[PDB]
């Protein structure tokens, strides 16, 4: 109903604020030396889980391509 | 009250010593007499089995005597020595008179039909998992019923795939419409009954475990309020709050999908027999994965327990910090410590979130392990079942039924894997509840009760220190106080007079020497009894969030309001109450927020004097007051100390000038005693120096 | 407004990793489509003619994809938990900052356990967010890719499932409000329980000073019975929800079985396609049972977000930030002050009109309950006067920064409470990096160095409670030293000599000259001895300034209330 | 089902009444065998 | 047993004041009052403990 | 030992704007100083010299002349088991790779 409309309005309104709400990039040995909280918030997950998930992605993709073509 | 006197007579008949007023203190909280359930609680606490049962007029000849009869509409009496073939009954009336023999017609007129039967059966374990074992035993009927319901639930879940095997084995092959309809309707009926049965099972189990939790909470609070003061002194308020809310954790676990799941898991052998009957070389994989499940569980359990112990330590620290910050928000806001305060909050919160994340990653690793053990067994089941259906001795419908039976086997296992976090949370929560409960309490000897107190206070050879390593506070305090003696105590700030106040009432035990009240040693005296007989106005002077009348009548809520008026008039605050809009019914608020310092000081003075105490202590009940309100208490002292041993501690010497004796204390040594003019006459005395 | 939309921007903040979870999540369903499909191959190409090597290929290709599902689901939920804990930390920091930025009238009208329960609802949100909740609804939302495959198998059974889903949704909407209301009642009962527990353990000294254990035990028993009964009603409603979800699932499953068997015996369908359909149906309804098992947690989170909104939407008084007002002197001016603690409450201060000049050691004397503490609380930004205004250094306080003034003002209150820290830190609570010699000078000036030096730990002993572990006079001296350890411009000593003996009072009076070296001090004290050397005495009764002036000129009149108190002291 | 919690459910969960009733029977003890057959 | 019961072995329901009068008459009240437990200390053997 | 995590890492001149301050720089050949409150778009750095004097703002050329390229980063993490087999458990965890 109207709540969907207001959620869409707020979503677009904060959608024009990307690159102004984002935070600057920092590497691991730099961002673990932050106050305890800021460090807890601006640490990315790691480089390992992303590469593992993308490896599983690539394996499935090449398997499907090989099976179909 | 009569019923209490009847309880005393019954106790004397069964030869156990009781005090009526002590029972009134511990079981007549709301006043207006004891009542039925309070009487039964008192009798059970006296180690005296009682039961309120309805009995016919003729069945009274076979009960053992004595027996108190409980009249709903009026006074009670105790029947004893029933007479046969005479229509006469020997009843002791609780009105103070002789035991009377009553004739049949009047007794049948004066008997409601109920009675209380009394018998005596006279032939401290740590709080662990074992404490739940009697709770299992006490609620044995409900748990046996739940076991039967779970067995029938497993039977329904077993009869579900037989129809599937029939459909894929005998209806799919040749033909069939009538058998298909019969299977469909029977299966719909059986699954409806299965759902209803499971719902009833978990409802009944939730109710029983709810009762168990309520009993546990009552026991925990009862043991907590009996714990010593140094117990609360060493810890913090938030720590105990978190420990108590760990019982909420236990309950939130207990009345859920937790014990029903393990009950379903332990009743999986009914499935196992049928799967073994279908095919021998397809159940060994499951019978080998179950030890693999156990091995994975015992591997993952201690690490998760250690993570959750760290998480609860962080949670308790955060709780203590939050409660300390909120309860002292006035001084926190008064200065600018808020940036630092938020900084330490951020530190604690980040630590707590890190602990929680480290818990949940291990939890999902454990879940994925269980999923892997399920899936490898599933794929090897596919492999072996395909071999067994392409060769012989196994049909396609049998394979389908076997696969779904394995799935219904492993669904409780995956549910256990999902709530493993809550399992370990209870594993640490019961330990913390035990840590609270296993601490020694302020217990008293359960011997013959002690009579009323005359104000004979004797401190003998007293040497007291707060901590084992603390410097000695009281060196050689030897002192005697008689009845009706208005003693005043004075000294420097920090001399140790508040320690004397905390040693009169049993807040602590002396390291050396002893204090005796009316010739009875406190080392084993009942602290509750003396705290009932002694009215104390403290120095900290905090109030409780309720109405003013209830705050004053907190000790004795069952009395009248005119006594409260009298007490407030003696305290000099009756008028300040009257010009309020709500009068005595106004809400004072938390920590006495709604009243100022002197107002709540007078309120506390009235609260500690409204009772009838034999010893009356005022530990700086005047320091927060002012003039023209001090003088009111000074004028009312002739009525305040009427028969009560009054001890006044105050740094304002004008409140002590009229004391019978004035005791100067310095570094916990009594240096001067005597009247005001007996001390002020000598100019070299410490009293003259303080003057 | 913190209704529910505060998560909308922050989720945007981690939009990249979230889109990453979506790219994973849908393909997870694709993996969840790979395993059942292989099944029908085994039941359509291996069971019909023969087969041993194609079954080997199927098993080998299935084990790896199953392991990859397991590890990918683990990594997906790991990523989701890690990127949601950051939102949790942001919410916690915002909540605590707003809580400490709240006014005093917010705190005084309610209990402590209430706010404690409100903050612990954040812990409830924590347990919700890093759990099995959002992953299940994400799997359910992206399970629609099964439906196309459903349309590949049979249209009738797909229509059966596509009508089963609205049954789930409609019945969940039907059962949601009653569960929400009962959980709200349960939360209110839990908040009352926490309030009672906190007010009972904090005041344990007064509770055990009297013998009133059994009344507290009875109150706790009644409150516990109510709370657990409300929780049990919540539990039985959750039971009804789970059983109804089971009923819908099983009924739709029976319809699917009957219709599929009829279709297979009628042609166009095979047994492998039917068992593949059953596997897909089970794996697509598993998220529905998965969410139905934690529907109670969902409603609890709704209640928790509502209560966090109730806390966060209260009007804060953190700062105004107007032109960066510079440092102040002892220039305090009251004008037409009218003030009530509550809008319905009677007026306390009627026509207070006072002006305090710099360096003026002013004392205030009055009856108990006259309202001398109202001036203390109105100098600082604890309250806002109903009519009239106060001004510091010529600047109105209706727009001044509270934190700035309250760090420029040092105060000892009527009731002194410390923190569970060391004395060296309790006195130096305003600045922890400030040197020890400053605290030593403050303690010597406050007369508190002698007993602390005589203490066993010195500056290392720990105040075990709000003010316990030490005496009353020692606590008062520590509070005085804490107020005097900085360099405040306005000092307020409200009952700074209450629990102190006459010797310590004399020490403070002799050090009072060193106290007031350029500082304006307001002394609220009933003892007339400590205000005899005050620069100006102000007498108030019933919230009215009734006598004002010097001590001697006011005492010269025998009819004055100050003089009356003077012979009442003697 | 929409009704709140009141005295008739308040009383039976009070811990004293739990302490009196030894070997307690549930509100629906006979409904098990009744719902089976 | 305890002293209050050892003296009152003939009748356990008999009142405390009778035992107090008997102990004062026998000259036994002084040391019992000076005892730490009063009428609560336990005779540890046939006659030992005192 | 002070419960204060520190790390000696090499850092570029531009990466010093993203580290949390303060940060002591360790000069191999001479005296040390502590950088704090890095200033952007000004080529000025607020360094406290360990010689007892005022905290000085140093210009870009002299700082790049007086900076070896390494720094020490400092952060604080403030949130007795018996010696058994369990003591080797962290030793297993520390040498996990
Ligand atoms: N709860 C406690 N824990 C540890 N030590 C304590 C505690 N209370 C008091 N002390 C120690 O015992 C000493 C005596 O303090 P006490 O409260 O008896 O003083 P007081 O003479 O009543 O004080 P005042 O009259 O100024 O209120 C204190 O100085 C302190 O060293
Ligand atoms: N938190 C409160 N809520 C409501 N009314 C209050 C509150 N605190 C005080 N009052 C009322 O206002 C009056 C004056 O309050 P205040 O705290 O200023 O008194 P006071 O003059 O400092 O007291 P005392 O001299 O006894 O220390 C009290 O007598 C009481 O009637
Ligand atoms: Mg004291
Ligand atoms: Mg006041």
């Amino acid at each position: 109903s109207e709540f969907l409309l207001r959620y869409k309005l707020v979503w677009s309104e904060t959608w024009k604020i990307r690159k102004q709400l984002d935070t600057p990039v920092r590497e691991k040995d730099e961002n673990e030396f932050l106050p305890a909280h800021l460090e807890l918030i601006e640490t990315p997950v790691s480089r390992r889980p992303r590469l593992v998930a993308y490896f599983i992605m690539g394996f499935l993709v090449i398997a499907v391509i090989l099976s179909v073509l | 009250d009569y019923g209490l006197y009847a309880l005393e007579i019954l106790a004397q008949y069964h030869n156990v010593s009781v005090n009526p007023e002590e029972i009134k203190h511990r079981f007549d909280t709301d006043g207006t007499g004891l009542g039925l359930t309070s009487w039964l609680l008192a009798a059970k606490s006296l180690e005296l089995k009682v039961k309120q049962v309805k009995k016919t007029i003729d069945r009274l000849n076979f009960i053992s005597l004595p027996a108190l009869v409980w009249r709903e509409d009026g006074r009670h009496f105790i029947l004893t020595k029933v007479s046969k073939e005479a229509n006469r009954y020997l009843i002791f009336d609780l009105e103070q008179r002789n035991p009377r023999v009553l004739e049949q017609s009047e007794f049948e007129a004066l008997y409601q039909g109920h009675i209380i039967l009394i018998a005596s059966r006279s032939s401290l374990a740590k709080f662990d998992f074992t404490w739940f074992i009697p709770a299992i035993i006490k609620y044995r009927k409900i748990f046996i019923e739940t076991l039967v319901v779970s067995v029938f639930l497993q039977l329904f879940a077993l009869i579900t795939p037989l129809f599937f095997q029939v459909v894929m084995d005998k209806v799919l092959v040749h033909r069939g419409f009538s058998t298909l309809n019969v299977i469909t309707v029977a299966l719909s009926v059986v699954v409806v009954f299965e759902i209803i049965l499971s719902g009833l099972r978990t409802y009944i189990f939730a109710h029983s475990t709810s009762r168990i939790d309520v009993e546990l909470g009552a026991k925990l609070f009862r043991h907590l309020l009996a714990l010593p003061i140094s117990y609360f002194e060493s810890r913090r308020v938030g720590d105990t709050v978190a420990r108590v809310r760990e019982l909420d954790q236990i309950r939130n676990f207990l009345t859920g999908q937790a014990l029903t799941s393990v009950l379903d898991l332990l009743f999986s052998f009914i499935f196992f027999a049928v799967m073994w009957y279908y095919s021998p070389k397809l159940t060994l994989v499951i019978l080998f994965s179950l030890p693999c499940y156990a091995a994975w569980s015992v591997f993952i359990s201690p690490i998760l327990r250690r993570r959750l112990d760290d998480k609860f330590s962080r949670n308790a620290d955060n709780q203590s910090f939050l409660v300390e910050s909120v309860t002292a928000i006035n001084t926190i806001k008064a200065m600018a410590v808020s940036p630092q305060m938020t900084n330490i909050w951020d530190k604690q919160l980040a630590g707590y979130v890190a602990a929680g994340f480290k818990v949940t990653v291990l939890a999902t690793i454990g879940q994925q392990g269980i999923q892997l053990i399920q899936k490898t067994v599933m794929i090897i089941n596919l492999w072996l079942g395909a071999h067994l259906v392409i060769s012989g001795d196994l049909s396609i419908g049998q394979l389908i039924a076997f696969n779904m039976l394995a799935g219904q086997i492993v669904a409780p296992v995956i549910r256990l894997a999902q709530i493993w976090q809550d399992f370990q949370q209870v594993g640490i929560s019961v330990t913390r509840l035990g840590d609270v409960l296993n601490s020694p309490t302020e217990s008293y000897h359960g011997k013959l009760a002690l009579p009323e107190i005359n104000g004979n206070i004797t401190f003998r050879n007293i040497r007291f220190r707060y901590k084992p390593d603390s410097p000695v506070i009281l060196d050689n305090i030897n002192l005697s106080i008689k009845q009706g003696e208005v003693i005043g105590i004075v000294g420097r700030s920090g001399s140790g007079k508040s320690t004397l106040t905390k040693l009169i009432q049993r807040f602590y035990i002396p390291e050396n020497g002893q204090v005796l009240i009316d010739g009875h040693d406190l080392a084993l005296a009942d602290p509750n009894w003396l705290r009932r007989q002694v009215g104390v106005v403290l120095q900290d002077n905090v109030l409780l969030n309720r109405s003013i009348i209830d705050n004053i009548s907190l000790a004795n809520p069952g009395m009248s309001v005119e006594k409260v008026i009298y007490a407030a008039k003696l305290a000099g605050a009756h008028d300040f109450i009257s010009e309020l809009r709500e009068g005595y019914n106004t809400i004072v608020g938390e920590q006495g927020a709604g009243l100022s310092g002197g107002q709540r000081q007078r309120i506390a003075i009235a609260r500690a004097l409204v009772n009838n105490p034999k010893i009356l202590i005022f530990d700086q009940a005047t320091s927060a007051l002012d003039y023209e309100s001090e003088h009111i208490i000074m004028r009312n002292m002739h009525k305040i100390c009427k028969g009560r041993t009054v001890i006044i501690i105050a740094h304002r010497l004008s409140t002590v000038k009229n004391a019978d004796r004035i005791i100067v204390m310095e570094k916990g040594k009594i240096v001067e005693q005597g009247k005001h003019k007996e001390l002020l006459s000598e100019p070299e005395s410490l009293y003259s120096y303080l003057y």
